[PDB]
């Protein structure tokens, strides 16, 4: 009843090109990596170059989840723009009030799984996945957010 | 405990109450007279003691020890990166018990791990007819880590693998898996120890720590010990030439470096080695750039007038290849400094470059393929590539390197963009032979022997394609127009349209005639044509049809973003063109004054084109970034505001916590 | 052979106005530290001052592996502030040879170390003890270096 | 990496606790007892618990029992007052430093005087503090002082007390000005050590030319011992050594004498200061910023030949380092 606090968030995915259902209860560690950086992409010649706008720009998404989905998975024991869109909720502090819900949404995320979770141990399953974020050719995608605090 | 064995090869009494046994050993070691005062009865155990006592390399005690030195070498093959031998020792039939421990190992050593068990049982049904006693033992643990990392990774294949691999790949019978789980129902390994016969311990007291989970917490305790213990001696003192730092953690470093890695024994591929060989690495660098870049006053100096400098062997390449993931540099660049040392000598590291190169062009060029082997491998190739860029030697490296990247690497692990940025990286202390450009040239013939799919979108996550390639062909040399790139454009006809994209990307590298094709075959509509002609430079100037399209665009942009206002949907665009706009009005390029309608849609439009009316409350420290470009310095040469930037620049230098934003003007105007 | 960095560095002491010579030797530690730190202790003034170089300074010196003494040990038995001299062994990169020496000493020096250790795992002894260099009012203290090597 | 301040505050406990732990201090040795397992703890806490000055913001009495405490009930093996005073400074950012605590300190520098006799230890001080600091101690939050306890005990004091005489003698701004008539008849005169406690205590305000001979026989003095010191091969250094005070009072019109020039190639910042025209920039330490004054820094800037090279090795440490100071410094005064 001192400062044991924390909050809860939701974790939503989704397979393109049809229906299907797929979503992680809860992301305990959910660490939500940005990174902007350049070394050298210009040669430097043309006199004028009239134009710069390169920044490396990638999203990187990381969950646990204890809940895939038998539907599905029984059926494929016997791919797609995993796209994500994740769920939350925003408090003010004044009021401290369940008033706002806060989306985001990805809708173009390929997997990028690691083949090395060796260890001597037997943990408490905990499947870390981490993903990337992956951009096509013709506009948009990355990120894309709701907003729900009107009033 | 009766003497505490210091890790430098010398010996002191730790518990010993009675004579000094070892005190005396070693005062028979330097008299060669005393050594003659003995029979044949005690040479028998002199001749056995020799071999593993000089093996390991104790001189003496602590007291009149002068100037030591410990030999590292790695008799490991399968540390050596060279599979081909391996196998062929594989096919070679049994001769011994030992034989079939250390073949038993490379078996383990290729991943597949079916017979690798089945030659552990056998050898656990006959080992006591040989009535060997630590085997035994030394088997137990193997095939108590084998079962593990079996079980692992079909806990890693047990979901993950159908996502990442899309089909449910069984490299494993159901029978074999029924078998080992009836039979491994409830073994722990506890009483591994509890159970052996008890003339077993009495001399293997030492060996039973290799059992439970204390693999580890004996040695990373003194790691993470020394670790503060010279990050906190830092520059004042606790200073001598030998003494100082990482004297005793190389001898420990390589004295159990090979003790799995030359018993023989196999969790070689753990995340406790992987811990160990980063931290140890770290440690090495650390005390060397401390020592560089020091102040030395009067006495700073004075001591340790030379340095280590960390000169990195062979060894300590192929750990970071195997088990390192920031590789040291990755973060202990952003981090850590660096200046030359010298990357010294070669014997047959670039045999060990092809004995990588070699086998994967094999593997990836045979459809058979094993998924472990693939896992077990992918990994420690990625580290090897990252890290074979700062190199130079003879390219004898450099050629296959490109090869196997170009054709063999894995699309489902790695996108266009990661393998430019792969290619680009390599040539930072490399340069670019006709070999490697020949290469790379096959490999976008290739790539244009595959755009005729009509569905394959090329999606990256850098933004980076094809012709990327093609402009650091013309960066590092210009005049080397494309030969089948003009063939191709001049066989495509106006039928099929979905080259159009990767024909505009890569005009720059056609013939003149190519050029004269695309001419009579443009097309510009759209506003992604417009950018993508700017980018190659063909466009100078701007048409009052071209701002005619762009005030569409923004009055489009409008008219969806007062609708997602009034809904209250935030809008992101993450390529977002109108800080592309913005920059296109504040350097002059376009000086229309149409655009003064449409501020406010963004922070950063709101900086670049109303400095008068723009409240610096909103100013993200990402912006500045983006770039390197002169546009930054341009941009930077303010005098009417420039107290504001001045003012958020003291404010975040005064963390001083990001090297960027200070090595951004550390001599730029200088 | 390979990769090792080796030398040697002893630790010796003795008592200021007596022959008494009772301490640790060659102590692989023998750490020291030297430290000038300043702050706003000079924050108002006359507005007419020269100078004062006050310059706060801070030595530590920290030696252990043990094996002090037993004679003088056992007289003591039954407040100079002591005095120190050390030595160092300084080679010559380009042809690694016995040619140098580097002498240390402070007049004073106060060994104030914490009294508590108590681990659960019996060490070999290693009672590890630091110094504190002090100086008098009258002049001189901190260090007095020789250099060796006149050939 | 440290910011002074953060969410600091929170009276109650760490005050509390602040008095608590200043409380044993009370049943001391000098008091009672001198049971070695008390020191066996003796500080392993609480040495650095008084450099938590610069931690939370304290009370008018947490600044009361910071203070007339330790002043006694304490043993003797030294833990000393360079401790004590820097931490006396380190609470001055917390708090204000007069009527809650200068009220006290006034005695306490009394009572340090009336420690002092003919000949018995002379002084040490530990880490070099000179506890004749408290005359510019003063000056630095306030101004001179009218305290009398210790003016009487210069008042009755006449001869032979010379260690009594001197040490008292660099408290003279808090004397009482008949104290202070008292104390400039049979005083050391022109002593270079107590040459330095008078100028530093404001005693002296302008140089004259015995000062300039006395500094002149200082330099000839010192040279003779880097003369006989190279012959020996030895080298010295030592926390009363004034060089460094000497060039930088030649470089700012301090001492108008060219006899000085002389002893160029003794000393690093000898070089750098005397002369700023023939010195090799190379044997500059850029650890000797440290110790420069604001005015000192800001004059340093204003002229060409400690330019072209101070700026760029300023920037080779800030890339190679990761401190504070020396960025502070660079764009508050060198930019």
């Amino acid at each position: 009843m001192k400062t044991v606090i924390q909050d809860t968030a939701d974790v939503y995915f989704k397979r393109k090109s049809d229906g299907k259902l797929v979503f992680t209860a809860e992301a305990q560690t959910a660490s939500f990596s940005q990174a902007i950086s350049e070394e050298k992409l210009r040669g430097g010649i043309g006199n004028k170059p009239l134009y710069i706008l390169k920044s490396e720009k990638e999203i990187n998404l990381t969950v646990k989840n204890a809940f895939f989905d038998l539907e599905w998975l029984a059926m494929t024991q016997g791919s797609e723009r995993y796209e994500v869109e994740y769920r939350t909720i925003a408090y003010n502090p004044d009021t401290e009030e369940v008033y706002s819900d806060i989306y985001i949404q990805f809708p173009n995320v390929s997997p990028s799984g690691e083949f090395e979770m060796s260890l001597e141990n037997g943990n408490a399953l905990a499947p870390e996945i981490k993903f990337e974020a992956l951009a096509d050719t013709d506009t948009d995608e990355m990120a894309v957010v709701i907003e729900a605090s009107r009033d | 405990y009766d003497y505490h064995f210091e890790v430098n090869g010398t010996v002191v009494r730790h518990k010993n109450k009675g004579f000094g046994y070892m005190e005396r050993f070693f005062e028979l070691k330097e008299s060669c007279d005393e050594r003659s005062k003995l029979s044949k009865k005690q040479y028998e155990r002199f001749n056995a003691l020799f071999n593993f006592f000089e093996k390991n390399g104790v001189i003496c005690m602590a007291k009149d020890a002068g100037t030591l030195n410990t030999s590292i070498e790695i008799n490991s093959l399968a540390y050596h990166g060279k599979y081909d031998v391996m196998k062929k020792f594989i096919e070679e039939q049994s001769v011994s018990i030992e034989d079939d421990y250390k073949k038993a190992f490379f078996l383990a050593c290729l991943g597949r791990w079916e017979e690798s068990y089945d030659l552990y049982s056998n050898i656990i049904l006959n080992s006591i007819d040989e009535s060997n006693g630590c085997v035994y033992y030394l088997s137990q643990i193997n095939r108590y880590r084998i079962y593990q990392s079996i079980t692992q990774a079909v806990t890693q294949f047990n979901g993950l693998g159908l996502l990442t691999f899309g089909r449910h790949y069984k490299p494993f019978t159901d029978e074999f898996l029924a078998r080992i789980e009836r039979e491994m129902t409830n073994f722990n390994i506890d009483d591994l120890f509890n159970g052996m016969p008890f003339e077993f311990q009495k001399k293997y007291k030492i060996l039973e720590f290799l059992s439970d989970n204390q693999f580890l917490y004996d040695d990373t305790v003194k790691l993470f010990e020394l670790t503060n213990k010279v990050r906190s001696e830092m520059s004042e003192g606790s200073y001598s030439f030998g003494m100082s730092s990482d004297i005793v953690v190389l001898l420990r470093l390589y004295d159990n470096l090979r003790f799995l890695y030359e018993n023989c024994l196999w969790s070689v591929s753990f995340h406790e080695f992987h811990q160990y060989i980063r931290n140890s690495m770290s440690l090495l660098i650390e005390k060397a750039e401390y020592e560089r870049t020091r102040d030395i006053d009067e006495l700073g100096f004075s001591f340790f007038g030379k340095k280590s400098g960390f000169f990195m062997e062979y060894y300590d390449f192929v750990n970071i290849s195997r088990h390192f993931k920031i590789d040291d540099i990755k973060n202990l660049e952003r981090s850590c400094s660096i200046d030359k040392i010298r990357f010294g000598e070669q014997e047959k590291i670039e045999e060990y470059l092809v004995g990588i190169a070699e086998e994967i062009t094999k593997q990836f060029s045979a459809n058979g393929m094993n998924v472990v082997f693939y896992t077990q491998f992918i990994s420690e190739a990625k580290a090897a590539l990252y890290f074979a860029k700062y190199v130079k030697l003879s390219e004898e490296g450099l050629g296959k390197i490109v090869k196997a990247l170009l054709f063999y690497f894995p699309e489902r692990d790695l996108d266009i963009g990661k393998r430019y940025v792969w290619l680009e990286r390599l040539t930072k202390c490399n340069e670019l032979p006709k070999s490697i450009i020949s290469i790379i040239d096959d490999f976008l013939v290739l790539q244009a022997e595959k755009h005729i799919d009509q569905n394959y979108s090329e999606v990256s996550s850098n933004g980076l394609y094809s012709r990327d390639y093609g402009a650091l062909i013309k960066h590092f040399e210009k005049n080397f127009i494309s030969k089948r790139l003009s063939e191709i454009t001049l066989c495509l006809t106006q039928d099929k349209q979905k080259q159009i994209d990767f024909l505009f990307k890569l005009l720059p590298l056609l013939s003149t005639n190519a050029k004269s094709h695309l001419l009579s075959f443009k097309s510009v509509e759209n506003i992604n044509d417009l950018m993508n002609g700017i980018r190659i430079g063909l466009i100078d100037e701007f048409t009052p049809e071209h701002e005619e399209l762009i005030i569409e665009y923004l009055e489009t942009r409008k008219v969806n973003y007062i609708v997602e206002k009034e809904k209250g949907i935030q809008t992101f665009s993450s390529n977002d063109y109108m800080s592309t706009f913005g920059i296109w009005y504040f350097l002059e390029e376009i000086n229309n004054s149409k655009m003064e309608e449409f501020i406010g849609m963004d922070d950063q439009y709101d900086f670049f084109v109303d400095p008068e009316n723009f409240d610096y409350k909103k100013f993200i420290p990402s912006w500045l970034k983006n770039y390197n470009d002169k546009l930054l310095g341009k941009i930077a040469g303010n005098k009417h505001m420039k107290h504001h930037v001045i003012e958020v620049l003291k404010e975040r230098v005064k963390n001083s916590n990001d090297k960027r934003y200070l090595e951004i003007l550390m001599n730029y105007f200088i």
